[PDB]
């Protein structure tokens, strides 16, 4: 229509054209990511009955032995109940609007929050008294072999009490990772017998320089053993540097973590979410990780991979140190935790299981 | 469209084999101690009369030689940090980073500081942190100087900047001039390249 | 596929190639279709009687499309010239079922360029070198693409649960839910498959 | 010590940052090669002495000389590659035929490399599409109009168009030619784009 | 009041002045300059006088004859425009800084011996050569006073620019004159005094050159050293029976 | 990506022109050009409109969003929300510049339009500068830049990305 009789419409041209078990890790993970070829959808949409049964089973220390392999995980009530049981821990301070697990080097998430204990003093004293009672009850539970271990997380250092028999030891132990010279000297003047395993006054300062080199660093780990743990408990309860007096975490008592109930405990749960991949967030203790691996071995037919994110200031807890049936742990977990610490200042970063064989990285 | 495209230097602990700037940065000398003597190499030391360098002597070897002869066993050579990277200057840098003169301290500060991490030392976690915080603290002034400076002598603003920061300044200045020339309607002219004009000057 | 969609695909390929640190997948089909359409339109314009405004319209359109095609091919050529050894090594170990990254002409050009560089370096320097030191591995000398560079992107198809900085837990927020039509600033390594599958456009 | 000549050679290149391919330095390369040969001979002699007569103290000297040799090779390789990079741009800026001024500063091997690069580029251009290929070198800026006003800046004899008629390019003369015929002349420096 | 209208007109001048033609393009000249200077850290601009005349001849004519109030209004308008151009400022820089406006023109310069008494409180342009200078002292702009007896506080008092003080109140609103200046609650700026000498050629035969005292403030300090030829634009003002010393509040310097 | 290329992408929007010549339908590779009837609107790509106006063969009709009241509303909205806001066109600056420079006798009240577009541009650029500063200060790894046009990105690009690359290299070296 108007064009010369050789013009081709643009569209016309185009028309024409392997160990059995992994080594025990005593560090505190903060996030876990499991990846597997098979589906993780079984750990979703848990019914009310399953959650109630899981909570009751955890509180009553019931051991669950799943079969060697499961082909219909979505129809297995035992597996989901064991999952809900494995996602339960106890924390003493119950303040829902304040983050409490990561206490070292966390100020962005602690900024701009309603903290009445920072200024008021009677409230701080009440919180301190309750914390002291909870700590004493937890230690008493540990002594009678009714609790395997528990963590104490201050805003400067972290302690780990272990029962008699765990990690190859034969007596109650205690590990303080970031210790300072002043704190150590204060411990010496109280009867505690510890042992680090890792101008004339100016000359004395020079001598202290070799001593004060690795302070505020993971190489200042301090190991207390035997009956000295009781005096350590009393000293920590009566110490004046556990609670910060200036900053964001001013007046907040240290956090207590435990796998079993104690006076003042608050039942908590870990967040699980499947995307195949499965994500679990929160304070991960070794028994939780072992139970999760035990469940996923049967659910995934012995084929999955795990990526572990670790809390660095608790990695030195793997430093070697050398009747637990009522402690409230699975016998397999007790067997695994009663080993000799192989890792040193190092934590697991990648775990892979193929054909029921573990190859940790 | 830049006609000439030389090989970019490699930031971090790894260099580029074909980079000219990385070939000059490693030339800078670094304090070293000869843990095991170099026989028949005493001719290098003009003052030394013997033909062999004795054991325990101290020399300022270039960075490339120190990297080549270094071994974790520390039986052939040991490395001492330069003065700028020790605690005394690190605290000064932590005080305020916009007041120092990183062109006289060292023409390549970030690159040499990163290369120092190849040699093992108990102070590397602090050196890396100091370098990162220095860059973070000096970024904002570089951005403001580069963006907001039109038709003005920039020799006063780039006299205290090392080569990486000078390259960032050039990037900012060429990102500003392009927009300013577009708004003034001078970006619609077909013009010869700078290389052709420079050749014509000869 | 209308010709307009072909032009839009050419524009998208051009923009994606400009901002990518590596050499993206070849799109030789679009190149050939555009070239054929331009070749036909040249004669279609030539036949028309002089003095017609349609001549101006079509010639302007042809000049407007040829520039885009030339720019895309020039970007590909520059990327090939900067990283010839790694590209050639990846092409040698190419597995069937994976889309090719080089058109045959580009592959021949890369071979010839590598041969020229090796011959020149050898003859000029390596002959007179000490006999022990006369072999230079170009796979360990020529630089490599920086896949950690930050890029701008616009999302076309929704993606959920995207992990930011997968190797570190220092980041406060590690999960990003990308919606449709939003724009983000993120590293190239994180969202390389999305760009490869066409779900994300680099602009 | 060593490598001084190589580092001076590298500095010479680094001084002229904006392309500007300088004259080839042959004496420096010769001296570097002689130094490398002497180092290799001394190193081999020391190696034999430590091999047969049992002198374990000579190993660090061998390591030192080997490192020096590696550095000397690295400098020469980088020096050659940078000159190749500078030479490549001449193909994309000064048309196809190189001016004699630039050629006078080029070595014979570099000239052979340039010719081979030009042939490969031409082959790739022709390979694109049917008939004559799409010349990538041209069309280096977004197009805005068909005809542009230009003015000569020097005498260039006569410039011919496909119509078979030449145009007498005299200084200070203006012609209203189409854009696609003058872009290369503008980029070379023979014409100047005149805007209203 | 008319002050608000004048301030609005100055703001419109700053926001709407453009340079260039539609054949090339238009660029706002003073808004861009204000943004660039404020981001760089230099809080000043150099406003020409022919541009202001071209925009609004009345506004330029009210600056050549009553420079004080009109220059103050121009500075306030510049501060408001600079605040609106860079409205989302980074954290910690919410407060807006004060802007100093310098003037410039291409008029033929006058002479020191041609300054009559009629041209008092008028903008003048006199060349000369600097022969002296003083140390950079401090001049207050905002002061706060407090009673000695009842400790009542009257803050944010403004002090006029130039060599002009502030008469302190007598009634306490506590004996007579109970008010003292609080030391730390004072905002100060730089302050310098120069001496301008008549040019070596404008001096008549058989007569020594005359002098004139100058006043410099804020970014005009430490710009001229003794022995420089300058062209000064400033406000002729006053600092025997009825005799008053006269100085020149400098608002612009062009070092030659 | 230079500003000329960003303009090249903005010269494909649709605008309405009123031609004076007469021409039948033109079949372009990117679409079909409507019949050209004198004193009758026909939508054309912006480059064609600019060429016709420069050759004195049309009369550009201003876009809908180019009104004083709408632009004032947009400017007031932009100076109110902390984050970026949607714009009437993805190429508002290029469209404003080209239309107001090449055809101002047809568009009425051009000066106020140019004064309001500039204010909106200044506010958006200040927000972008704040975003860049906050990104570098916090050592983040991701940012959500919604409703941000291409020219505003081009203003600060090739400087932000290189700074982030160097910061990342200096941030993960011990690893
Ligand atoms: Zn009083």
């Amino acid at each position: 229509p108007g064009y010369s009789p050789s013009f081709k419409k643009p569209s016309e041209i185009l028309r024409l054209s392997g160990s059995v078990t992994f080594p025990a890790d005593w560090s505190l993970k903060t996030r876990l990511l499991f990846t597997s070829s098979h589906s993780f959808s079984w750990a979703d949409h848990l019914k009310a009955q399953e959650e109630a049964q899981g909570l009751v089973m955890q509180c009553r220390a019931t051991a669950v032995n799943l079969p060697h392999s499961i082909q219909e995980p979505k129809l297995s009530t035992d597996l989901r109940c064991a999952f809900q049981q494995s996602l339960v821990h106890w924390i003493h301070p119950s303040l829902p609007w304040v983050q409490l697990f990561p206490r070292i080097g966390v100020d962005r998430k602690m900024a701009g929050k309603n903290t009445p204990w920072s200024q008021d003093e009677s409230l701080q004293q009440v919180l301190m008294s309750e914390w002291a009672l909870s700590f004493t009850s937890l230690y008493n539970l540990l002594k009678a072999k009714l609790c395997p271990y528990f963590y104490v997380c201050t805003y400067q250092f972290t302690v780990l009490f272990r029962a008699a028999g765990l990690a190859g030891s034969d007596v109650i132990t205690a590990v303080m990772s970031p210790t300072t010279r002043g704190l150590r000297e204060a411990m010496k003047n109280e009867g505690i017998t510890f042992s680090q395993p890792l101008d004339s006054i100016s000359i004395k300062l020079r001598k202290e320089k070799n001593e004060v080199k690795l302070d505020h660093k993971p190489e200042s780990v301090v190991l207390v053993k035997g009956t000295n743990t009781f005096t350590l408990l009393n000293f920590l309860i009566n110490c004046k540097s556990i609670v910060a007096a200036a900053g964001l975490q001013a007046g907040l008592p240290p956090t207590l973590l435990s796998p079993v109930a104690f006076r003042g405990a608050t039942m908590h749960a870990l967040k699980a979410r499947s995307v195949f991949s499965l994500e679990i967030t929160g304070p991960i203790m070794p028994h939780s990780l072992h139970s999760l691996t035990m469940l996923l071995q049967s659910a995934q037919r012995g084929s999955f991979s795990a990526g572990l994110y670790t809390h660095e200031p608790t990695a030195v807890f793997n430093t070697p140190i050398h009747d637990l049936q009522n402690c409230g742990l699975h016998p397999c977990t007790v067997e695994q935790l009663t080993q000799v610490n192989e890792l040193g200042k190092l934590s697991l970063r990648h775990l892979e299981m193929t054909d029921y064989r573990y190859t940790w990285k | 469209w830049e006609p000439y495209m030389p090989v970019e230097p490699g930031l971090g602990r790894e260099e580029n084999f074909l980079s000219l700037e990385d070939l000059l940065m490693s030339q800078e000398k670094l304090p070293c101690c000869i843990e095991s003597g170099f026989p028949r190499l005493g001719f290098l030391d003009k003052g030394g009369d013997s033909d062999s360098i004795p054991e325990g002597s101290k020399m300022e070897l270039p960075l490339w030689l120190a990297k080549g002869l270094y071994d974790n066993k520390r039986r052939v050579l040991s490395v001492e940090l330069p003065k700028i990277y020790r605690e005394g200057w690190r605290t000064v840098f932590s005080a305020d980073a916009n007041v120092v003169d990183l062109h006289k301290m060292g023409p390549h500060y970030y690159g040499f500081g990163s290369q120092l991490l190849n040699f093992d030392s108990p102070e590397n976690p602090e050196i890396a942190k100091t370098i990162l915080q220095t860059f973070v603290g000096r970024f904002r002034r570089i951005m403001d100087s580069s963006q907001n400076a039109y038709n003005e002598d920039t020799s006063g603003l780039v006299a205290r900047l090392d080569e990486l920061e000078r390259s960032l300044f050039r990037a900012g200045q060429r990102g500003l001039n392009a927009f300013q020339s577009w708004e003034r309607g001078k970006a619609a002219q077909i013009t010869a390249s700078n290389l052709v004009q420079n050749y014509k000057k000869r | 596929l209308t010709p307009a969609e072909l032009i839009n695909k050419l524009e998208e390929a051009w923009l994606n190639e400009k901002f990518a640190p590596e050499l993206l997948e070849s799109k030789s089909e679009v190149v050939e279709c555009v070239m054929e359409q331009l070749n036909h339109m040249e004669q279609n314009l030539h036949r028309a009687k002089p003095g017609d405004l349609k001549i101006s319209f079509h010639h302007m359109e042809i000049e407007r499309i040829r520039y885009m095609l030339s720019s895309y091919l020039r970007s590909r050529m520059l990327k090939i010239e900067k990283f010839f050894p790694h590209i050639l090594e990846k092409e040698k170990s190419r597995g069937e079922g994976e889309p090719p990254h080089l058109s045959p002409e580009e592959f021949a050009f890369a071979k010839e360029y590598m041969t020229n560089t090796e011959t020149l370096l050898k003859s000029v320097a390596l002959r007179h070198m000490p006999p022990n030191l006369q072999t230079v591995d170009l796979l360990k000398s020529v630089p490599k693409p920086n896949l950690d560079s930050f890029v701008f992107l616009r999302v076309k198809e929704e993606q959920n649960n995207i992990l930011v900085e997968p190797e570190t837990d220092e980041q406060s927020e590690y999960a990003i839910d990308m919606e449709v039509g939003s724009q983000h600033l993120i590293r190239y390594r994180t969202i390389a498959p999305l760009v490869a599958s066409g779900a994300v456009k680099l602009i | 010590m060593f490598c001084e000549k190589a580092i001076e050679l590298i500095r010479e290149l680094q001084r002229a940052s904006d392309g500007q391919l300088p004259a080839f330095n042959e004496d420096g390369i010769r001296q570097i090669l002689e130094e490398m040969k002497a180092l290799y001979e001394q190193n081999q002699a020391d190696v034999n002495e430590a091999k047969t007569e049992g002198r374990s103290d000579l190993i660090p000297t061998i390591k030192f000389r080997h490192c020096c040799l590696l550095r000397n090779r690295r400098c020469i390789v980088a020096y050659l590659y940078d000159r190749l990079l500078r030479i490549r741009a001449l193909r994309w800026e000064y048309g196809s035929v190189l001016p004699s001024a630039l050629r006078f500063h080029m070595s014979t091997e570099e000239m052979d490399w340039f010719n081979q690069y030009k042939r490969s580029l031409a082959t790739y251009m022709r390979s694109l599409g049917g008939e004559e290929g799409l010349d990538i070198t041209q069309d280096m800026k977004p197009p805005k109009s068909l005809y542009i006003e230009v003015r000569c800046l020097r005498d260039y004899g006569e410039f011919e168009i496909d119509d078979g008629t030449t145009i007498l390019l005299k200084k200070n003369s203006q012609h209203f030619l189409p854009r696609w015929k003058c872009e290369q002349l503008i980029r070379q420096g023979v014409l100047e784009h005149v805007l209203s | 009041a008319k002050k608000s209208q004048l301030k609005k007109r100055f703001r419109e001048f700053l926001r709407q002045y453009r340079i260039g033609t539609d054949r090339t393009g238009f660029t706002f000249k003073y808004r861009d300059e204000l943004k660039r200077h404020y981001n760089l850290g230099e809080y000043w601009i150099e406003v020409e006088m022919e541009d202001l005349a071209s925009f609004d001849e009345d506004l330029a004519d009210y600056l050549y004859k009553q420079p004080t109030e009109h220059l103050q209004l121009l500075e306030e308008a510049a501060q408001e425009v600079a605040d609106e151009v860079t409205r989302p400022r980074p954290a910690g820089e919410e407060t807006i800084q004060e802007i100093q406006v310098m003037l410039r023109s291409d008029a033929n310069p006058a002479n020191i011996r041609s300054l009559k008494s009629e041209q008092m409180s008028h903008l003048v342009k006199i060349p000369g050569i600097i022969i002296a200078a003083t140390a950079v002292r401090a001049k207050a702009t905002k002061i706060s006073i407090q009673c000695r007896s009842c400790r009542n506080t009257i803050g944010n008092i403004a002090v006029r620019p130039g060599l002009e003080g502030y008469a302190m109140p007598r009634k306490c609103n506590c004996p007579l004159d109970p008010y003292f200046i609080i030391p730390d609650k004072c905002k100060c700026v730089d302050f310098q005094t120069l001496k301008l000498q008549e040019s070596p050629d404008a001096v008549p035969h058989g007569e020594l050159p005359r002098h004139m005292q100058l006043y410099c403030d804020r970014y005009l300090c430490d710009k001229v050293v003794p022995g420089n030829r300058v062209t000064i634009m400033g406000i002729y003002s006053i600092r025997g029976v009825g005799i008053r010393s006269s100085y020149i509040r400098v608002v612009g310097i062009q070092v030659d | 990506m230079d500003a000329s290329e960003v303009e090249f992408l903005a010269e494909k929007e649709q605008v309405t022109v009123i031609p004076n010549f007469s021409l039948d339908k033109v079949y372009l590779i990117g679409g079909d050009l409507g019949p050209f009837n004198p004193s009758l609107p026909v939508e054309v790509p912006l480059w064609l409109a600019i060429n016709l106006k420069q050759r004195q063969k049309c009369r550009i009709v201003p876009p809908e969003w180019m009104d004083v009241e709408k632009l004032e509303a947009i400017r007031d909205q932009e100076r109110r929300e902390e984050t970026f806001t949607p714009m009437p066109s993805p190429y508002y600056m290029e469209l404003t510049k080209l239309l107001l420079n090449h055809a101002a006798d047809n568009i009425p009240k051009a000066d106020e339009i140019r004064t309001l577009v500039k204010d909106t541009w200044d506010t958006r650029i200040a927000k972008l500068r704040l975003s860049a500063d906050s990104f570098v200060k916090g050592q983040e790894a991701h940012a959500k830049l919604d409703n941000l046009t291409l020219m505003e990105i081009n203003t600060i690009g090739t400087f932000f990305t290189e700074s982030l690359n160097h910061m990342y290299k200096l941030r993960t070296s011990l690893q």
